[PDB]
């Protein structure tokens, strides 16, 4: 992708005690324009893994085809084996760096959540091929505004519960809706545990403007 | 002799006898059964036991292609599941080209014509392989296809294929298949093919069962082990 | 598929090959050609063999090619495989011509199309050419010349050669009657017309069944003349004439 | 009648793998023979007329300069093994700055060895030994038209294999020394031969740990023949 | 456009002993003006005597790794032995060679033992050149540690001072103390100082924390 | 015979020819026996040579480090599908970065091995694997055939004399799922002393074993390692 | 493509189609060639020739190099193209290591290239034997064969084609040291053996020397005139 | 970067620095630039230090196969013309490479100089590199055919020691080999810091 | 430019049954000459010539793939080829380089032979033809050849008063012309006989 098109924004992450929370906006922006503002930006990969995205939306719903396909023959061989978030993290960094080689990247910037086997995972996946876990992940503008946000918490208290993560990440895309030219107040939250992997609906923020009666 | 040798040449009265004599493998692998009922389609594959040594759960004769399409082969089986091979990555073209889950009377379509493209060279054998093609769509019911090793599908309501072809549908007509669900139907697939198999020639034998429909909300899947167990219930009762 | 391949390559086991030598049977029946050289000028006789009364006699020639502006050729056997190896050496003289802006010496011009039909003789698995001929031309560094191919694929040079249906018998009468440097473009005709009254058995030389080009030296033309159908006949009792003279007179 | 290169046997062998064995049953004799101090190897030549030059053939060949060979059945195809060893050892010396094992030689030309077909045309009818020090000491490897290869200690290949083995196998014991497996191999290539034993009809060399691949010539050689 | 690179930061460092090698590098990966993790080191164990750096382009970093770690297991199913640290540093130049006219943006230090059980030390270009040297420094502040390094180890430009060995204990709290200052001066010089340590017995492993600026 | 020569025709009873005869190939090497207990996987090999002197042809081969194999036939195509299978392991932990499941790499073999047995001109692959690995679901043991039939099984033993070597894993079956590693072994032991003749049975240079287990790499061992799992059998009743 | 083995073994172990090139090699014109300390002599017999005819255009002695000459025997069709494909390698040679090409590596260009040609699909083998004569560098004159196999072999003299071993036993018991003295005494070495062979009457012999220095020389027909003249007057006088 | 390189009549005298920069960082001072291709063959470094590690390395690959077909080692002339023809292949691709091979032939020493454009010239004496014209003026004036041993490798021994006086990008320590008949030999290694006492004095 | 590089100036002129071309000698290099006797028209059969002019590389080269392509085509048929056919010919050889152009611009000439008709005609780089009536210029002095040819031909004219009129359009305008010179070659045809003559130009 030369020139990405209809772009996303910034999407968090952050483990808490058993299970990953993941939430990202409902806007494609186009320039600055907001053309489309009812789309999903988070797939519910199948059962313990979870992945949301940024960068140009053209190529999501081409990795959104692609990953779809690899799921679905696996589960039909039978085996009782199924792709760990980190084989797909593995994997879909295997397709970043092979990509950029060919001077043709895909415009994306990745975010892989996972709760497999008792434990939580939580991946990055670059553009350029650049992967790396954290207990807090954050794109875009996000890592300038949000991901301080993420740390001097996760410093202070490093295991979180469900209702702490929870709420610390509306915190977190509150602030993204007032310092952020391509947000939108129309968000959905993801959660994988060992249940399974839920997407919770258009949630909304709250805001705050009092300081405006301030001349 | 000489005209039965490769599968380019007809013979003095006009047929290919490469194709027949791919089409007499078929009847040494043992039978596979399958019938559709008013929602569903039920496949059934009794399977041999040769040796102690081999493991319960072994070289299945019965594949699963598609999310919803079910696969339950008789033949040769390294050809059987190198032609499941071909059809599990046909449906893939598919939905990535056209976007949704492939449709029966197109995947048999597509299948039937690679299966005949070897009925034509000398390059290249036929296969020794028969099977069935069944499913349940929301839009379009039970699909119940069954392709020959000369590449030749029609629809059924209940097919046989294997050893004893003849008298496994000779007793499935005795059914009724247009009225009855998908539950009783696992124990009368059962049935019939107890009948079948007298113990001289076979001394223990494997039963397993294959189901699909909306009772199992669309996804092919294996039977329960109680479903199947009330079926090996419904076994011994045929002495009578 | 292996029983169907018919293995036109391999040896046979006293040796020789024999798919080359069905073709040399082949070539011995069919047509007459013969060339003559001692001095300034070379010919080519050749016999016509489809003498019907019903034909255009068109195309300035029937079994002569010209190949370059100062050679020609004059070809026995499959005349349909002929057609093929006629417009393959035409362009051979030309891509030398393209690469060296001077025309190609007539010898090498025969080693050149004579690789391409040993090729077939030996890998492929594929039927040889049933064709040879004969090569006439001119050059600055030898003059004028005279050659031969065979369908296996090695030439010779020459000064009188047939590869007749009875061209044994004309080789014999050559080698009976010739003169090494002294045969001039007159008596040269003379012999030939002599030669193919031999090997003709349809007697009394009808001057339609026979041919005759000559290729002669002018200056910077060396003008290759096919000539016509109006001074055989007199050059066809010329030889009779003397033959009555020489039987009478002893 | 015919059938193709590439068949079964109701045996189950193969067809023209079975027969390139009996094609080195033509072959000059050889014999090698593993020694602790190094490994000795030699050959006959099968000098054939008068006027002929002796030491134009030869069937010990150096691979690299600790690795020997020698060949036999026939000697036009084993050209193009022994190039294909070369080019294996400088190419391993290229990347990994070392000297390729005598295992590892073996298995890069028996891969090469069956290989023929109908697309992309026979086996080779050679049979090889393999002398050589590696960092495991003096090493003797086998290999065969099949591709099997396999270490002996005293392998005797040719015209005279068999004849050779029985009396082979009588004199080898695991504690020999270099100076009686030369000796006691020549003792074995008199009886086999057809003509008298002299420095022409036959060849030695012997790799060391010390030193590097030695061939024999015509004047160190006959001490061993005139104290036989 | 889309450019191919970038610049993430690393130092990692290496010193050949007598009989062992000492491996370290700092746990900061990051990129423009930012951090991303605080834990993520290079002491990379290839086998029990052979550790490896990989400092520049990340990318290329991860996929170098997995790359030399495929053609280890591809040298023993074909040899039968593992192989030495001269193997490793002369097989991995002609690795960075081959892709010549598109090159990777690795810094590259191997530190392990040889066959006679002393130290070894090769330093690499991104193209691939190498030597063996007693001690390199690769990486952001790679230009802080190597003067520092021609004192102590080198014993450069010292009158009248002796010549002893490296000793295990006086190399350890040496390497300490270097990365300190080079926290202090340096920005993408990070938080925990990873060593690892090869011995005739085996990989020992450290971590010793920094500054967190 | 004139059914009898390419592995296109068909036979008029309906079987190819070819495909049979190569399974006369796998039934000259010599033996080896492969089971499982709960928690291991263990495949005895049985050694053969030429002359007395020469070395003894080694069988058991290592692809990775949960997966190793088992030859019987001609070794050349042996080292073909074996180049093939250590290829197919270490990309698939080049890419995923995950152990390559053993029931998922034996349906590669057996799309590998179809496809000479249906053009014009092509040979099976005359070869015997017996295959020990780990899954996330513990041991497996496989055999495949060169009429590229996979099995599943819990042991099985192929081989020059192999079905005096079955009879006994069927009267035995029922206690192997239960013992340790030491007498798991030396029930397969007790299976290659079934398959000789009655005078040469054990002795240290001849037999191999390999042991992949659950906490437990594959390891090989050979003619010396051997003798401490090779002592502590009784003698042959006679 | 003509994709098919045409060379594959015997049930005894031979090689059918190249024992069947080998009776090829052995109807074709005799060559014999033999080496002197200073000056080779090597000569076709059999020129059979019409007598009447042109003969620049049938010579079987050419010259790879202005150090090698080389003469055969065999079927001539597949003989003059091996010549041409040595004539393109050894001139690439010098594009290459400065040197002139030595006679050691010319014979094994055209040995390897026989011996991969009876490998291949669907060709059958070369039907030539060769000798190659070169005096290289240093000076040192030696010469070689070449068997439709690809087996490249030196000798001190040697004789091919139809009637060679009549001439190879008769070489053997003819070859003494002192033959070998005098320039035109070698070359009396080779007309009694060509006289010992098919007719060979001084107008079916053709031979050619060369003086290590020198291209190949052919005499006319007035020194072999001259030599079969004292050579049979030798033998009249001495029986 | 200084190499030099003369032949006289005891064989070749070849000489080099040991400084490789990295911009105006010095990357190492122990860089040998003289590397050994064969027992009888050498090879020097400038430029490309890769691109003349690698392509020489494949040139000892290439002349060891010549060895072993041969049965005679290669001529310095003919190993001066494979290396120069497998550097045009990549002509404008960007290699830097500017190497001399010297080495004891059959018609008695050789010395040549290869270039990455395709200069393949012999000659008596040369130098190259970025101080390489530093070399010549103080090599031309100490150089005659007839030198003795010891007067030889005073004259290339100093020669360095000038050009690393005045050149920034040259330094460290002054190698120093001899080819002879049989093959080359190691002379010393001196510092040039150890020189520079020895030469005001 | 690129056409600039070697100069050069071709003119065919029509004239009553009878046709003449001319052509320019020089060769150089932008500002220096090399020769004075350059070939720039070449014979393509009797009573029937071409003219090429441009890049000295590409005169030398369509004059050659051409006769390449002439030989064969007068030997597969027996008759020599037409003029409004050799047209057809140069134009497909030159539209094959569409986008690898040969740069050069030809001008053909001569009479037909059966019916001894004049013939003109000219192409630019990629294989336009344009026929006309009264005359065809190609080069660098384009330009002025026009105000020559414009001002001086007449419909129906002897073959004397077309040489002095077509030396008169040569001399005077590539005397105009700075890279073109050094002399003047005119080759007039007419069904008898050929007439090659040499013009007293300014050697300056």
């Amino acid at each position: 992708t030369q020139n990405p098109m209809v772009t996303g924004t910034s999407v968090l992450g952050v483990k808490f005690e058993g299970g990953v929370v993941i939430a990202a906006d409902m806007l494609g922006s186009y320039g600055s324009l907001a053309r489309f503002r009812n789309i999903s930006r988070i797939m519910r990969v199948n059962n313990s893994t979870m992945l949301g995205a940024s960068g140009d939306y053209a190529d999501f719903q081409y990795l959104k085809q692609v990953l779809g396909q690899m799921v679905i023959d696996e589960e039909l061989l039978g085996d009782g084996h199924s792709y760990s978030p980190r084989a797909i993290h593995s994997w879909l960094t295997r397709a970043m760096y092979s990509r950029r080689s060919k001077m043709n990247p895909l415009w994306n910037t990745m975010v892989i959540g996972g709760y497999a086997d008792g434990e939580s995972f939580l991946g990055y996946v670059d553009m350029l091929g650049v992967a790396y876990e954290a207990p807090s992940l954050a794109t875009g503008y996000g890592a300038y505004l949000a991901q301080p946000l993420l740390r001097e918490v996760l410093e202070k208290q490093p295991v979180l519960s469900q209702t702490e993560a929870r709420d610390l990440v509306e915190r977190c895309m509150r602030v993204l809706y007032y310092r952020d030219a391509r947000s939108y107040n129309r968000f959905q939250i993801a959660t994988v545990t060992e249940k399974g992997v839920e997407i919770e609906g258009p949630l909304s923020t709250e805001t705050n403007w009092d300081i405006a009666h301030m001349i | 002799t000489g005209y039965d040798l490769s599968a380019s040449t007809f013979s003095p009265d006009g047929r290919v006898f490469q194709v027949e004599y791919a089409m007499k493998a078929v009847e040494n692998s043992s039978t596979a059964i399958g019938i559709r009922c008013k929602d569903g389609v039920v496949f059934g594959v009794e399977k041999l036991v040769l040796s102690k040594l081999y493991e319960e759960g072994s070289n299945k004769r019965l594949f699963n292609v598609d999310r919803h399409v079910g696969m339950a082969v008789a033949g040769l089986l390294a050809d059987a599941r190198s032609l499941a091979d071909i059809a599990r990555e046909e449906a893939s073209n598919f939905r990535s080209n056209f976007g949704y889950n492939i449709p029966l009377k197109h995947l048999a379509d597509r299948v039937a014509m690679y299966v005949h493209a070897y009925t034509l060279y000398s390059a290249v054998r036929p296969f020794g392989c028969s099977f069935m093609l069944g499913s349940y769509s929301v839009n379009d019911g039970a699909q119940l296809y069954m392709i020959d090793p000369s590449g030749v599908s029609y629809g059924y309501w209940g097919c046989a294929i294997g050893k004893a072809r003849q008298a496994a549908k000779t007793e499935i007509e005795k059914l009724q298949m247009k009225e009855m669900t998908c539950r009783d139907i696992v124990k009368e697939v059962a049935k019939i093919i107890y009948i079948v198999h007298d113990e001289v020639k076979d001394k223990a034998f494997e039963l397993e069962l294959s189901w699909v429909g909306e009772l199992t909300n669309g996804r092919h899947e294996i039977v329960p082990k109680d479903i199947r167990e009330e079926a090996e219930k419904y076994a011994k009762e045929s002495l009578k | 598929s292996r029983r169907y391949d018919s293995r036109t390559t391999i040896f046979s086991p006293e040796g020789r090959l024999y798919q080359v030598e069905y073709a040399m049977e082949a070539i011995g029946h069919a047509g007459t050609c013969l060339g003559i050289l001692a001095n300034d000028g070379v010919l080519l006789a050749a016999e016509r063999r489809n003498i019907h009364k019903l034909l255009d006699e068109v195309f300035f020639s029937e079994k002569i090619y010209k190949l370059n502006e100062d050679m020609a050729c004059s070809v026995a056997g499959i005349t349909s495989d002929a057609n093929v190896l006629t417009n393959e050496l035409r362009l051979i003289a030309q891509r030398y011509l393209l690469q060296y802006q001077e025309p190609i010496p007539c010898e090498q011009l025969v080693t050149a199309l004579c690789d391409i039909k040993q090729a077939y003789t030996q890998f492929g698995g594929k039927r040889p050419f049933g064709v040879s001929l004969l090569y006439i031309g001119w050059d600055k560094h030898y003059g004028f010349q005279l050659y031969q191919s065979d369908p296996s694929g090695n030439y010779g040079g020459w000064k009188a050669t047939c590869i007749g249906n009875n061209s044994a018998a004309a080789v014999s009468m050559l080698k009976q009657d010739y003169k090494e440097g002294e045969m001039t473009l007159k008596s040269a005709l003379a012999l030939a017309i002599k030669v193919l009254n031999k090997t003709m058995d349809v007697s009394k030389l009808s001057a339609e069944k026979v041919e005759i080009a000559t290729l002669t030296r002018e200056n910077g033309k060396t003008v290759i003349r096919v000539l016509k159908q109006k001074e055989v006949e007199q050059l066809i009792k010329k030889h009779e004439e003397e033959e009555a003279k020489a039987e009478r007179e002893k | 009648y015919d059938r193709g290169v590439n068949t079964f046997s109701p045996e189950g062998r193969l067809f023209q793998v079975e027969y390139a064995i009996e094609a080195i049953k033509l072959g000059s004799t050889a014999i090698g023979i593993q020694t602790s101090e190094g490994v000795c190897l030699a050959v006959e030549k099968r000098i054939t007329s008068p006027l002929m030059e002796p030491s134009s053939i030869e069937k010990i060949v150096e691979i690299d300069a600790h690795i020997g060979c020698a060949m036999s059945g026939l000697i036009a195809d084993a050209k193009t093994l022994i190039d294909k060893a070369r080019v294996e050892t400088q190419n391993h010396w290229f990347t990994y700055n070392e000297t390729m094992t005598v295992e590892s030689v073996t298995q890069a030309v028996s891969n090469l060895a069956l290989q023929f077909g109908e697309e992309d045309s026979r086996p080779f009818g050679v049979a090889l030994l393999f002398g050589g020090v590696d960092e495991k000491g003096p090493q003797l490897f086998h290999m065969d038209p099949s591709g099997t290869f396999v270490q002996c200690d005293a392998r005797a290949i040719g015209s005279a294999s068999e004849g050779a083995q029985s009396s082979l196998q009588e004199v080898y014991h695991k504690s020999m020394t270099l100076k009686e497996a030369i000796k006691s191999s020549l003792i074995i290539l008199k009886q086999v031969m057809e003509e008298k034993l002299n420095a022409t009809n036959i060849e030695l060399a012997t790799v060391q740990p010390g030193q590097n691949f030695h061939m024999f010539t015509k004047e160190e050689l006959e001490e061993v023949i005139k104290d036989i | 456009r889309f450019s191919p690179y970038v610049f993430n930061g690393g130092t990692i460092l290496a010193i050949a002993g007598e009989d062992f090698a000492i491996v370290a590098s700092d746990t900061r990966l990051s990129e423009g003006f930012s951090i991303h993790t605080r834990d993520s080191p290079k002491c990379y164990k290839l086998t029990d005597k052979t550790v490896i750096g990989c400092s520049g382009f990340h990318g290329d970093c991860l996929t170098l790794t997995k790359i030399i770690e495929a053609r280890l297991k591809m040298y023993k199913h074909s040899n039968n032995k593992a192989m030495t640290t001269g193997a490793i540093a002369a097989m991995l130049s002609t690795i960075l060679y081959s892709r010549r006219f598109f090159p990777y943006y690795v810094y590259n230090i191997i530190g392990g033992l040889d066959e006679e059980g002393k130290g070894a030390v090769y330093s690499f270009d991104p193209v691939g050149s190498y030597q063996r040297d007693s001690f390199k420094a690769g990486g952001s502040a790679s230009a802080m540690l190597q003067p520092l390094l021609d004192n102590q180890v080198g014993f450069k430009n010292m009158q009248n001072v002796e010549h002893v060995p490296l000793s295990l204990d006086r190399a350890m709290r040496l390497v300490k103390d270097v990365f300190i200052s080079a926290a202090e001066r340096d920005v993408y010089t990070g938080d925990a100082l990873r060593i690892c340590i090869v011995t005739k017995e085996g990989i020992r492993e450290e971590t010793v924390s920094l500054r967190k600026d | 015979n004139q059914y009898d020569n390419d592995v296109t025709v068909w036979s008029p009873q309906g079987r190819i020819h070819q495909i049979e005869y190569a399974m006369e190939a796998v039934k000259q090497g010599s033996a080896t026996v492969g089971l499982k207990s709960k928690t291991h996987a263990v495949l005895v090999a049985l050694k053969r040579a030429q002359s007395e002197l020469a070395a003894h042809q080694k069988k058991i081969l290592h692809v990775d480090n949960h997966i190793g194999i088992s030859i019987a036939g001609l070794t050349a195509d042996a080292r073909l599908l074996c180049n093939f299978m250590r290829q197919e392991c270490l990309d698939s932990r080049f890419v995923f970065d995950r152990p390559l499941p053993v029931s998922r790499l034996v349906s590669l073999i057996g799309s590998k091995t179809q496809i000479p047995t249906q053009r014009y001109g092509r040979r099976p692959y005359g070869v015997g694997l017996l295959i020990a690995g780990y899954d996330d679901m513990g041991p497996h043991i496989f055999q495949t055939c060169p009429s590229a039939n996979y099995f599943d099984c819990r042991a099985m033993s192929i081989g020059a004399r192999s079905q005096s070597a079955r009879t006994y894993l069927e009267r035995h079956m029922s206690e192997f799922m239960e013992c340790n590693l030491n007498e798991l072994v030396k029930h397969g032991l007790r299976a290659l002393r079934e398959t000789l003749p009655a005078e040469q049975d054990l002795t240290t240079k001849n037999v191999s074993i390999g042991i992949v287990g659950k906490d437990l790499e594959f390891t090989i061992y050979d003619d010396d390692d051997v003798s401490p799992f090779l002592e502590g059998l009784e003698e042959r009743p006679q | 493509s003509y994709d098919r083995a045409i060379t594959v073994f015997s049930p005894d172990g031979h090689l059918f189609q190249v024992e069947y090139a080998q009776e090829a090699v052995k109807k074709g014109s005799t060559a014999v060639g033999v080496r002197g300390r200073d000056i080779v002599v090597l000569g076709v017999e059999k020129k059979s020739v019409a007598k009447l005819q042109d003969e620049r255009t049938v010579r079987k002695i050419c010259a790879l190099d202005d150090n090698v000459c080389m003469a055969f025997a065999g079927l001539t069709a597949d003989a003059r193209i091996v010549i041409n494909r040595a004539r393109v390698e050894c001139q690439s040679h010098r594009l290459t290591v400065e040197d002139p090409v030595t006679v050691e590596y010319i014979t094994r260009y055209i040995a390897s290239l026989k011996q991969r040609y009876t490998q291949s699909n669907g060709r059958r083998p070369f039907g030539i034997s060769a000798l190659i004569v070169g005096f290289d560098f240093d000076g040192t004159p030696r010469l070689y064969q070449t068997d439709p196999s690809g087996t490249y072999h030196a000798w001190k003299a040697n004789a091919i084609g139809r009637g060679a071993k009549s001439v190879r036993e008769f070489l053997e018991k003819n070859y003494t040291d002192e033959a070998i003295e005098t320039d035109d005494l070698t070359i009396k070495l080779v007309i009694k053996a060509l006289l010992e062979v098919v007719q060979s009457g001084g107008k079916n012999i053709e031979l050619a020397v060369m003086r290590r220095d020198q291209s190949l020389k052919i005499l006319n027909p007035e020194e072999i005139e001259k030599y079969v003249a004292e050579i049979e007057k030798e033998k009249e006088e001495n029986e | 970067t200084t190499t030099l390189a003369f032949k006289f009549r005891h064989g070749v005298i070849v000489a080099a620095d040991s400084r490789a920069t990295a911009g105006a960082y010095i990357a190492s001072q122990t860089v040998k630039k003289v590397i050994e291709i064969n027992p009888y063959l050498l090879g020097t470094m400038a430029g490309g230090a890769a691109d003349c590690s690698f392509w020489e390395r494949l040139l000892a690959r290439q002349c060891r196969i010549y060895e072993l077909r041969n049965k005679e080692r290669i001529s310095v002339a003919a190993a001066s013309k494979l290396l120069a023809n497998m550097v045009y292949q990549y002509k404008g691709m960007g290699l830097s490479m500017g190497t001399m091979i010297c080495g004891w032939d059959k018609r008695g020493p050789g010395l040549y100089y290869v270039d990455s454009e395709g200069n393949r010239i012999s000659g008596a004496t040369f130098s190259v590199g970025s101080g390489s014209v530093y070399a010549y003026g103080v090599m031309d004036r100490g150089y005659s055919y007839d030198l003795e041993v010891e007067q030889a490798y005073d004259l290339a021994r100093r020669a360095i020691y000038q050009a690393t006086y005045r050149d920034a990008y040259s330094g460290g320590a002054v190698n120093l080999y001899h080819v002879r008949e049989d093959g080359w030999i190691r002379v010393s290694s001196d510092n040039v810091a150890d020189l520079h006492e020895k030469y005001s004095g | 430019s690129i056409m600039s590089y070697n100069g050069g100036a071709v003119m065919a002129m029509k004239g009553k049954n009878c046709v003449a071309i001319a052509a320019d000698r020089r060769f150089g290099i932008q500002a220096q000459m090399v020769t004075t006797d350059f070939q720039k028209i070449f014979p393509m059969g009797d009573r029937l010539y071409i003219g090429l002019a441009g890049l000295a590389t590409d005169v030398q080269t369509v004059a050659q793939r051409l006769k390449f392509r002439l030989n064969l085509y007068e030997l597969k048929e027996g008759r020599q080829i037409k003029p409004y056919t050799l047209m057809s010919m140069v134009a497909n050889l030159l539209y094959e380089k569409r986008f690898g152009p040969y740069y050069t611009e030809p001008v053909i000439a001569g009479l037909d032979p059966k019916t001894f008709k004049p013939f003109i005609c000219s192409l630019d780089l990629i294989g336009c033809p344009m026929v006309t009536d009264d005359f065809v210029v190609s080069g660098t002095c384009a330009e002025q050849m026009y105000g020559m040819c414009e001002s001086l031909w007449e419909p129906n004219m002897d073959p004397d008063h077309l040489f002095e009129t077509i030396s008169q359009a040569m001399l005077n305008a590539v005397d105009r012309d700075a890279v073109s010179g050094m002399g003047v070659i005119v080759h007039i045809i007419e069904k008898d006989k050929i007439t090659t003559r040499t013009l007293k130009a300014r050697m300056d």
